[PDB]
This record gives structure tokens, C-alpha cells and sequence, in this order.
RNA sequence: UCAGGGUUCGAUUCCGGAGAGGGAGCCUGAGAAACGGCUACCACAUCCAAGGAAGGCAGCAGGCGCGCAAAUUACCCACUCCCGACCCGGGGAGGUAGUGACGAAAAAUAACAAUACAGGACUCUUUCGAGGCCCUGUAAUUGGAAUGAGUCCACUUUAAAUCCUUUAACGAGGAUCCAUUGGAGGGCAAGUCUGGUCGCAGCAGCCGCGGUAAUUCCAGCUCCAAUAGCGUAUAUUAAAGUU
């Protein structure tokens, strides 16, 4: 409640605001750089990696399903990721030991919906898009 | 024929032995007028030969019928051959452009720099 | 159940397939906004106050 | 590298903040249907030029009466509204600029004037006569339906001189139909 | 970006600074501690007759590597300006064309009649019925007129060309000269249609849909929104009187 108002108080006002900004959760992680070292993408919107393994993860209650996912190793860091595969039957296009392009799931590093602990999704397989494969416009070259 | 010519913002230019003006051409229902038809009509205006007349830069307005360009008339052909730029003399046979490429000129220079004294064997046929 | 659980692509593979029944071209640009104006404002039939939407089926 | 080019340009409209407001959707469609426009962007252009006019008049109304800037820029803004026929000569003060509406500007388009002057049978036929080289303003063939007609330019709209209506040559349909009609007798 | 007060950004065409693989030393000159100058050490690396000799694209094009991520080894000094002993020679500075849905301005994809049925005014008539004048569609299908998108001759354009503007000859009945990207439970415009699946496959920013009669999955039809454009990931401003 008691804020100082005197005509020479500008050093107290300016430096107290500067000190109190560090209690905002969004300000702190943008300015310390610990989150930028921790993030498995080094500040990019997308990354390339190589498919290790295909897996099915159990959905959180109150609903019931097996959500189709992949485990992936990124090219530029060699660190490990798991990513969701959108649409009905798309896991049949993916194969193993080949390149995917991966993207964020839409919530800036947090998980989405009933899938436990998955932060990423697949968008391109062997330089062809999953949408162009799913709508029959293109096919995997072999 | 309907093709008609007018002249605008005219000046005599005693420092370059010429007179110079903007040229307006009216030509409704036809394509752009050839420069050979423009210069014989200007010759009939100023009562000169057409041989000392130079015209350039004609552009036609949207919807047609009117065009504008620039022109000059010299006091004699020996003043014209001194004062005109060489490309406008070449438009009607008074000058001839040299027929080497820029890269041929560049690379002959860089071969001459590797020899000293009477270098001509890298120049006449090298 | 037929085959195993956790089989991918099941329902898109089961579904019976039907060809397109369309033929005629739709309008474009100015002509489509002209058609929408005449259908929504110009000649109109009134109802009871529980007014009805453009895609009412039953 | 340095270059002799220039990079000045700007946008001429703004998008609305509520995408699906029912009260906004049918009001915009009624303006499209009454004036014979192509899309919503063609309405959002006219709302933006009016907003910039009212933003300037609301600034000049803060300054003292007979301030040198209020005298100079206020007389210029008022002359420029009368020149396009949007404002009445008998009114002529900043206070009446705040009373203008979008339908004052949509009425000054060449497409509206070709229909209202009786050269065409509908607001939809007028756009097609303009865009097909049939119409003339003073000496000049004009081809743009959103052209805004000045109050002294108003009495000089006409057909083109090289047009099948207006005194020119017949079109490519009437010429072919006459040709093949005479050919119906043989050897054509 | 923004009521007023602010928050975030600025490698990047103008101005100032620094540097030519990393450090150091120096010649010439009015001007350099210069790298399209030189000497040496340190890191790379080319040729050799093994004695020796030669090197610096963070200039313009072009290549490898990197990565989510960026164009042609084209033409010319005609323009703008600079250098020299010079009215005359030179310039990858600079200009021109190629690639280019980074991004901004303009703007097509149907107009109008006739005919049948349809809406509503208005008049004659108690009512029925008829006359009626101005607007909608849409089908078996009618009718004549207008035009550029394309093809291609000539002039104009320019250093020489291309493009734009100008102009002869061909060029439209719709079953093509065929508009797309996302949606239809709520927030939030738009189906309590019809077939398949059965807590499976899948959807879902968020709340939630699916366990044999699914407004939400997969498809057909119909409808909604913006439109030559529309969707998704990620940084950031407003909303945030949640600094």
C-alpha cells in the first residue's frame, strides 16, 4: 500500500521495478538463458532427426486409447525426443532409421490433451509431407 | 492522312550548333508512327533537308491516339557528327560499332601482363 | 474383434467407398456475392419467431 | 550493395477484430449488394480513408480558433472534400466533417455514376462496360471502376469513339455472323 | 505495436568505428602500421627431377561444409559518377536482363433479353375469380450482342534486346478458356440429414466426443467464412489495472 511519491524519488522507483520483474515466471526464463540451454531445439521452430523406435502410449483417464508415437534422435545435438503421428493409419508411412522433420505441439513446450509427456509432432517423412501422403497427392520414392 | 505533328517547349542552342524541342504526334486508329515519317514531316516544317534531323524517345499513352518524343536539328552534318553520341549516328549508317566481346578484351590484357618488351605475339594473334 | 488391438488404419480401411455425385460449376467473385445478396435480403418468406437457419434438415 | 531503387509503400485497409459478429456480417453484405462490389477488402478500403479524415479533423479541433496551423490545414481539408462532391459548399466547417458516412464516398465511384447517369441498365452492367474499354472521361479512355469523379469532371462521362456503341467498328461476333451468313449461299 | 502513459527491436542500402586465417614487425609516400604491398613465427595446404618454388573470395559469379533457413561461373560503360599525361583510355563501382507466393498497389472468372412457373403492391368483386406492375430463382432448354487470356505480323522501346503502351489477322455456350484453403456441440458464422465403426480406429489449443439408434471419428450430399489466396510451428506487441 505505501508507495513513495516525492519529486526526487526516481532512483527508488526505477530500481525497485527492476528488482521485482524477476518474480514474473515468463520474464525470468526469457532472460536467465537456462531455459535456452535446456530446450532440445536451440531456439528453432523445427528440427530434423532420425527414427529409432515406434511405440504406443496409453491415454490418461477418463478416456481409453493407444496413441501412436515415435522415438527420434536429433541431428544437430544427438539428443533424444518422442513425437506424435497425426491422422488415421499414418504410422504405416514412417518405417525405421530414416529422417523426419518435427515441430512443436502448439503450447510452447507443455504437453497437449490426453497424451502423457509428449511435447512434439511429426510433419515431414523422407522429404514428403504427411498431408500429401494421406490425401494421395504423392508417395514415398522407392 | 489524319497523322498530325506539333512542337512544344522549343529552344535554339548556339553552344551545340542545334535547335531542340519536344514533339507531339496525333494518330487516331493507327499503330505508332515510324521515325522516318516523323523526320521528313519536321524537314517540311523547318524547310531543311531531313539529313541533319535526329528524333528519339517516343512513348504512347493508354487508350492510344497520342504520343510524345524529343528531337534536334543541327546547323550542318559536320557539326552533327561531332556533337551527337555515337549510337544515334549508327541508327542510320554514319558510324560502325566494334565487334569484339568484353571477355576477349579482359583476357588479352591479363596475358600481356606476363611478358616484357615487344609483346605483340600476345596481341595480333594471341 | 478381428485381428489384434492397436492395429493402425482400421476404420479408414473398413469404410465403404463412394464416388462424387456433383456435375455443375459454381459462380466466382462478384457473381457469388450478387447471388448471396439476392437469396438473403430481396425475396424472403416469413415464419413464427423460432426462425430457421440456412441448412435445416428436419 | 547501394542501388538507385526506393522502398516506400503502405497498406490501404485494416481487418476487423471480431471475425464472426452477426451484426457486422449482414451490414457489409448489404453495402456489397447495393454498390456491386467484388469482396470484403473493397469495403474495408473505404472505411480506412474515412477513419484517417476524421482522425485529422479531431486533432485540428483541439487547437485555438485562428491558430495559424488550424487556419492553413483546415482550409485545405475542407477544399479537398468539396472538390470530389462529398461535402456541400454551403456548409464548409470542420464540425460537419464528423457527420460524414461511408455511403457518401461509395456514391462518387465511376461505376455508380455510369449506372445513375443512364449509360447502363444495372450496377452490375456498369462495371462490365467500364472494364471492357467502352467508356471515356473527358478525352481519356478509363478502365478502372473505383476511379473517383471530381465535381467539374462530372459532366464529361461518355462512350469511347472506337467502340461498337459510340460510333466505331462492329465487334468480332457481328462481323463473323454476317460473313458466314453470306457464305450460306456458297463460296464463303 | 500503441486511448493517454508505455513495451520490444535495430547484422542490413545514409553517417561514425573496426578487420582482411591468428599474433607481431616494416618499406614507400602528403596520407598506410596497407594485406588485389613485403618479412618472420603459429594453423592449414599446392607443385617437384626431393635440390627447390609458390599462397590468403568477410569483391562479383560459382563450389564444399553447416543447418529449419537464402538466386546466374549472363550482357554493357548508353545513364550516374570516379581515376590518369587525357574532349579520345579504364571501371563485376554502377546500370540491364534471369531466378523470386519476403512483402506492397490495381484487378477477370458473366452481362442482357424472351418464355413457363414463383413473391408482393394495386384495381374490379361480399367471398370465389380475373386484370395487373416491379423484383427472385431454376429446368426440359431458347436468342443475339460485348470482351481479354492465348496465338502472331509491324511500329515504338534500348548500348542491343525483352516487358509495358499502340495496331492489322485468328480466338467462348458452359458437359469449358472447369478457384482454392479450412470448417458445420460450445467459445464462434454454418446440419437435433443418410451410410460405416463400436472406449477400437481416431478427434480434441480449452471444456469435451467414441462402450451397437455418434449434432464431434471415416465418407456422400447440403451449408458457412475469407478469396488469388488459406492453414500450421516458433519469437514478439496489444488484450495485461496479470509489473
Amino acid at each position: 500500500m505505501g508507495k513513495c511519491r516525492g519529486l526526487r524519488t526516481a532512483r527508488k522507483l526505477r530500481s525497485h521495478r527492476r528488482d521485482q520483474k524477476w518474480h514474473d515466471k515468463q520474464y525470468k526464463k526469457a532472460h536467465l538463458g537456462t531455459a535456452l540451454k535446456a530446450n532440445p531445439f536451440g531456439g528453432a521452430s523445427h528440427a530434423k532427426g532420425i527414427v529409432l523406435e515406434k511405440v504406443g502410449v496409453e491415454a490418461k483417464q477418463p478416456n481409453s486409447a493407444i496413441r501412436k508415437c515415435v522415438r527420434v534422435q536429433l541431428i544437430k545435438n544427438g539428443k533424444k525426443i518422442t513425437a506424435f503421428v497425426p491422422n488415421d493409419g499414418c504410422l504405416n508411412f514412417i518405417e525405421e532409421n530414416d529422417e523426419v522433420l518435427v515441430a512443436g505441439f502448439g503450447r510452447k513446450g507443455h504437453a497437449v490433451g490426453d497424451i502423457p509427456g509428449v511435447r512434439f509432432k511429426v510433419v515431414k517423412v523422407a522429404n514428403v509431407s504427411l498431408l500429401a501422403l494421406y490425401k494421395g497427392k504423392k508417395e514415398r520414392p522407392r | 492522312d489524319t497523322v498530325t505533328i506539333r512542337t512544344r517547349k522549343f529552344m535554339t542552342n548556339r553552344l551545340l550548333q542545334r535547335k531542340q524541342m519536344v514533339i507531339d504526334v496525333l494518330h487516331p486508329g493507327k499503330a505508332t508512327v515510324p521515325k522516318t515519317e516523323i523526320q521528313e514531316k519536321l524537314a517540311k516544317m523547318y524547310k531543311t533537308t531531313p539529313d541533319v534531323i535526329f528524333v528519339f524517345g517516343f512513348r504512347t499513352h493508354f487508350g492510344g491516339g497520342k504520343t510524345t518524343g524529343f528531337g534536334m536539328i543541327y546547323d550542318s552534318l559536320d557539326y552533327a557528327k561531332k556533337n551527337e553520341p555515337k549510337h544515334r549516328l549508327a541508327r542510320h549508317g554514319l558510324y560502325e560499332k566494334k565487334k569484339t566481346s568484353r571477355k576477349q578484351r579482359k583476357e588479352r590484357k591479363n596475358r600481356m601482363k606476363k611478358v616484357r618488351g615487344t609483346a605483340k605475339a600476345n596481341v595480333g594473334a594471341g | 474383434v478381428h485381428g489384434s488391438l492397436a492395429r493402425v488404419g482400421k476404420v479408414r480401411g473398413q469404410t465403404l467407398k463412394v464416388a462424387k455425385q456433383e456435375k455443375k460449376k459454381k459462380r466466382t467473385g462478384r457473381a457469388k456475392r450478387r447471388m448471396q445478396y439476392n437469396r438473403r435480403f430481396v425475396n424472403v418468406v416469413p415464419t413464427f419467431g423460432k426462425k430457421k437457419g440456412p441448412n435445416a434438415n428436419s | 550493395m547501394p542501388v538507385a531503387r526506393s522502398w516506400v509503400c503502405r497498406k490501404t485497409y485494416v481487418t476487423p477484430r471480431r471475425p464472426f459478429e452477426k451484426s457486422r456480417l449482414d451490414q457489409e453484405l448489404k453495402l456489397i449488394g447495393e454498390y456491386g462490389l467484388r469482396n470484403k477488402r473493397e469495403v474495408w478500403r473505404v472505411k480506412f480513408t474515412l477513419a484517417k479524415i476524421r482522425k485529422a479533423a479531431r486533432e485540428l479541433l483541439t487547437l485555438d480558433e485562428k491558430d495559424p496551423r488550424r487556419l492553413f490545414e483546415g482550409n485545405a481539408l475542407l477544399r479537398r472534400l468539396v472538390r470530389i462532391g462529398v461535402l456541400d459548399e454551403g456548409k464548409m466547417k470542420l464540425d460537419y466533417i464528423l457527420g460524414l458516412k461511408i455511403e457518401d464516398f461509395l456514391e462518387r465511384r465511376l461505376q455508380t455514376q455510369v449506372f445513375k447517369l443512364g449509360l447502363a441498365k444495372s450496377i452490375h452492367h456498369a462495371r462490365v462496360l467500364i472494364r471492357q474499354r467502352h467508356i471515356r472521361v473527358r478525352k481519356q479512355v478509363v478502365n478502372i471502376p473505383s476511379f473517383i469523379v471530381r465535381l467539374d469532371s462530372q459532366k464529361h462521362i461518355d462512350f469511347s469513339l472506337r467502340s461498337p456503341y459510340g460510333g466505331g467498328r462492329p465487334g468480332r461476333v457481328k462481323r463473323k455472323n454476317a460473313k458466314k451468313g453470306q457464305g450460306g449461299a456458297g463460296a464463303g
